Order: C-alpha cells, then structure tokens, then sequence
C-alpha cells in the first residue's frame, strides 16, 4: 500500500531510480 | 539544444540550453520559472545524479532530451 503526498504525482515517481525511490518514501513513511 | 523537465507533480519545462551548458546553470533555470533553490532541487538523467561541476554534454544529453527533479528537504 504506497501514498503519496497531495503534491506527488505516481506517474513521475514510478520514473525515479530506486535509491532516490526509497529515500522519498522513507521520508514519507518517517512522517506519514 | 532545449531539454524538458518533469518534476514530481508532472510539471513539464522547457528551458533553451547548451552543450557546454554547466548543471549548475540548468538547476538556476528552473529556479527563476519554479522558484525552487538549487540546495534543493536534484536533476536526474538516466539514474545518474548530474554534478554540479559538469557540462549537459558531458553527461550526453542531447535537445529534446527529458530530466526528472526531485525535491530534496531543506
């Protein structure tokens, strides 16, 4: 179950390397 | 040669440059149209980090080529 910010579109993100993929929803996940 | 840039909202730009074009100076590019700082924002090319200290040539990026930006934190 991924969810992403009012202000992240998945089409973009899915688009991302994995190492930066990770660091974005590890910043997610710390505050979701 | 222009490049687009698509950022993590899908926002597209296209922003005119060069192939002796610094990153530094593509990152201030988006900086005057999005306002957003070169501290944090992050171009990637191909999963490549561009440096700050290299041409879009070097990296070989050629016109219509597409980057992606992502937001750092501070």
């Amino acid at each position: 179950k991924i969810t992403f910010p009012s202000d992240i579109d998945p089409q973009v993100f899915y688009e991302l390397p994995e190492a930066v993929q990770k660091e974005l929803l590890a910043e997610w996940k710390r505050t979701g | 040669m222009q490049i687009f840039v698509k950022t993590l909202t899908g926002k597209t730009i296209t922003l005119e440059v060069e192939p002796s074009d610094t990153i530094e100076n593509v990152k201030a590019k988006i900086q005057d149209k999005e306002g957003i700082p070169p501290d944090q924002q992050r171009l990637i090319f191909a999963g490549k980090q561009l440096e700050d200290g290299r041409t879009l040539s070097d990296y070989n990026i050629q016109k219509e080529s597409t980057l992606h930006l992502v937001l750092r934190l501070r």
